[PDB]
RNA sequence: CCGGACGGUGGCCAUGGAAGUCGGAAUCCGCUAAGGAGUGUGUAACAACUCACCGGCGGAGUAACUAUGACUCUCGCCUCGUCAUCUAAUUAAGUCAAGCGUUCAUAGCGACAUUGAUUGUUCACCCACUGAACUUAGUACGAGAGGAACAGUUC
């Protein structure tokens, strides 16, 4: 950024810009945050350094945020309730109230009806074809994701 | 340095003789005014007639008045404040003033310090680089970043005369190189012939 | 070598009576009222008028002189902390983990809880004290300020919370980490 | 244990004391490992120190490779056959006695490991995740 | 408790640079109440603090190289040996303060002086282990190099 200082936002970059503003919201004290998309534009790194932010300072300085996302880990790492949407897109809408992780992630991801095991190595998800028999099982279960908490 | 007077009686000889020999007596305050400010105001002072000395050693005039007719006792309310000389002189009661009063030395304000007028602080660029501008808006000089420099934003008075002026207050003022008081030595009172004046 | 007699000063002011039995002192005045014990020394009061008390001490060694004056003070507080009154404040300081305090309450309680200190996974607790009031100071950053009549009270009140934020195993002249008092005043302004 | 070991263990059975040679099951060459010591051991007077599954061990290849012979590295015991007992209730055990030479973070020497790997290893050293086959 | 702490001048020689403050002696002058050619803190080097001192308040020689010694001349202790080989492994309190500590006597130190193998092995010498691990955290501090804990968890 030394070397942005002098440089016009106008002239500036797309990526490099998201990072600036995500920290500005952060700049100034509040009761309570409003962060909207903070995955635009960002690579693997970049968007990883944010969810640290987040999660850091808001622990710390005990104020609440709200966090819009389409990335599916820096939700799980940022927040301890989340609110899914619901309806068609662009004709009507509706939101729910927060409920747990563990709940809000299922619905969630049962809109979507991909589940994401679990890999055993990577911890990471790994993801469920359509009709399966251990896909299935899942479904009766009621896991989209797993992590290192108990559960079959 | 050691014990030997240091002396009690003999100055005070001195000293006695000195109002006597002079028709023109001051009370001078010293405190503020720095010593080449002092010295050079006293340079002035020793051509024409010349200070000394004392502490309450200075206070017994009243000897001096008993040699002599003339005041005791009987003065309105014995002047002498902290940080009192005596000048004695040839040199009348008026023009004395005119000499020190209006030749004081520059000099800058001190933290602690009663404000002996109003302070003023200019609005322009400080011409200094972007750090802690809080430090001046802690004390109600208001700034703000404008041009990647610290400004002040308005003229504004951030003391008054009589009040105190700030720890905070006087370091970022120097800082500034904002200054502006005349020191020098603060006549507090004049006898000649019978007659006082005050300030 | 024993010095026969010496005495001091306790000065009374227009709002206040202190009266004293046995040694036990009783001081009151507009901000509410103030009691202490002073058998444990052996002195002598003595009013003189309305605004003046002596104590004094008899045939009395060093040490027994020494805690004259001391005395003198103690009675002293009691009547500024009960005309006056005291006021301490004290600053919070972090490097990086902002220090978040509360108040909280727990059976008529009052505490006063920190959290976060140092990123520290413990929450700190230091109980007001009665007598004690507290208020995180609007105009001014992580400041709290603690006030009341006894001097005794608030001080100590003031050293529990900075005690309980001593930091452990780190440089303490890098990790300055705390709550230290920063000003020790009084309640009524203009002194 | 200690070093590269991401968990902790559960205590398992003590299968293997100073002086047991387990088969080594991996492809660096190395034909067995002969253990002289058991990392996180404790000590009393006259007990031998004594390994289980998924300990990290100091071993020496008695048959293998003369460039892996005539010096001591560190081991993973992967099979054990003395029996243990799991928490849910199981008493288990393999058919010879196995480790797997590797450094002190914790990284295979070799790419392999032939057989079984029981579960409370593989879920210890994560580069012996990756080479096993049938795990328990 | 606090104000004042000043001119000759940054004395003089030594001086790389030493303007009071590593050093060699010498201690003056004017000032004025009193202000040391300068108590200690000194940026290299002034400052900038301060303080004193006025004040407000049986033995040897020998060398076209070291060593050895063809030649001339004269009457298993030390040892657990060294190299291999077999082992993961192998006998198979205090005072004084001159000094150091680059600047400083005492942070840390202080002269003088003074009040499982191998072995009977003990021992000794290796080979290994480990209060530890985990997150706290590669964090706070640090130009980096590096590097914490309190809380919680498992042994």
């Amino acid at each position: 950024i030394d070397d942005i200082i002098d440089q016009e936002v106008q002239h500036l970059s797309g990526g490099e810009l998201q990072r600036v503003a995500i920290v500005l919201a952060l700049g100034i004290p509040a009761d309570i945050y409003l962060i909207d998309e903070p995955s635009a534009y960002l690579d693997s790194e970049q968007r990883i350094i944010c969810s640290k932010v987040i999660r850091r300072f808001i622990l710390h300085n005990k104020k609440t945020a709200f966090i819009v996302e389409h990335d599916f880990i820096m939700a799980t790492y940022l927040a301890d309730k989340v609110i899914v949407f619901e309806g068609i897109p662009s004709k009507n809408a509706h939101a729910r109230a927060p409920e747990s992780l563990l709940t809000g992630c299922n619905r969630f991801l049962k809109n979507l009806n991909v589940t994401f095991r679990r890999d055993p190595n990577s911890f990471r998800p790994r993801i469920n074809k359509l009709d399966s028999q251990m896909d299935k099982e899942q479904k009766s279960s009621g896991n989209y994701f797993f992590l290192d908490n108990t559960g079959i | 340095m050691g014990g030997i007077r240091e002396k009690k009686a003999e100055y005070f000889a001195k000293l006695r003789e000195y109002l006597e020999e002079y028709k023109s007596l001051f009370v001078v305050g010293v405190d503020n005014v720095s010593s080449q400010q002092m010295h050079e105001v006293r340079k002035e002072l020793r051509g024409r007639a010349v200070v000394l000395m004392g502490k309450n050693t200075m206070v017994r005039r009243a000897i001096r008045g008993f040699l002599s007719d003339l005041p005791d006792f009987e003065k309105l309310l014995p002047f002498v404040k902290g940080n009192v000389g005596f000048v004695f002189t040839n040199e009348p009661l008026t023009e004395i003033k005119n000499v020190i009063v209006s030749n004081r030395v520059a000099a800058p304000a001190r933290a602690g310090a009663v404000a002996p007028e109003d302070i003023w602080v200019r609005a322009v660029n400080t011409g200094m680089e972007p750090g802690k501008t809080s430090f001046f808006q802690a004390l109600g000089v208001p700034t703000k970043i404008a041009r990647g420099t610290i400004e002040i934003v308005s003229d504004v008075k951030v003391v008054d005369a009589g009040n105190k002026v700030g720890q905070s207050e006087a370091s970022l003022l120097n800082l500034l190189n904002i200054s502006p008081f005349t020191f020098g030595l603060t006549v507090v009172q004049v006898y000649d012939n019978g007659q006082v004046f005050p300030s | 070598m024993k010095y026969i007699q010496t005495e001091q000063q306790i000065e009374v002011p227009e709002g206040v009576t202190v009266s004293i039995k046995s040694r036990i002192v009783k001081v009151v005045g507009p901000r509410g009222t103030l009691t202490k014990n002073l058998k444990h020394i052996d002195v002598t009061f003595t009013k003189v008028n309305n605004q003046l008390i002596k104590v004094a001490v008899h045939n009395g060694g060093r040490k027994h002189v020494a805690a004259l004056r001391t005395v003198k003070s103690l009675v002293d507080n009691m009547i500024t902390g009960v005309t006056k009154g005291y006021k301490y404040k004290m600053r919070y300081v972090y490097a990086h983990f902002p220090i978040n305090v509360n108040i909280v309450e727990k059976d008529g309680a009052k505490f006063i809880e920190v959290r976060n200190f140092l990123g520290d996974k413990k929450i700190r607790n230091v109980p007001v004290r009665d007598g004690v009031t507290i208020e995180f100071s609007t105009n001014v950053k992580d400041e709290i300020v603690l006030s009341g009549n006894s001097v005794e009270d608030v001080s100590q009140n003031a050293a529990d919370l900075q005690q309980i934020c001593r930091v452990r195993n780190k440089d303490i002249r890098k990790f300055l980490d705390g709550i230290y008092v920063s000003h020790k005043g009084f309640i009524t302004e203009d002194l | 244990s200690g070093n590269g070991a991401q968990g902790t263990k559960f205590r398992i059975s003590l299968g293997l004391p100073v002086g047991a040679i387990m088969n080594c099951a991996d492809n660096s060459g190395a034909r067995n490992l002969y253990i002289i010591a058991v990392k996180g051991s404790g000590s009393r007077l006259n007990r031998l120190p004594a390994a289980s599954l998924g300990d990290m061990v100091m071993a020496t290849v008695k048959k293998g490779k003369p460039e892996l012979r005539k010096k001591v590295m560190p081991a993973i015991v992967v099979r054990q056959a003395k029996s243990w007992r799991r928490r849910d209730g199981v008493f288990l055990y393999f058919e010879d006695n196995a480790g797997v030479i590797a450094n002190p973070k914790g990284e295979m020497k070799g790419s392999a490991i032939t057989g079984p790997v029981g579960k409370e290893c593989a879920d210890l050293w994560p580069r012996v995740a990756s080479n096993s086959g049938v795990v328990v």
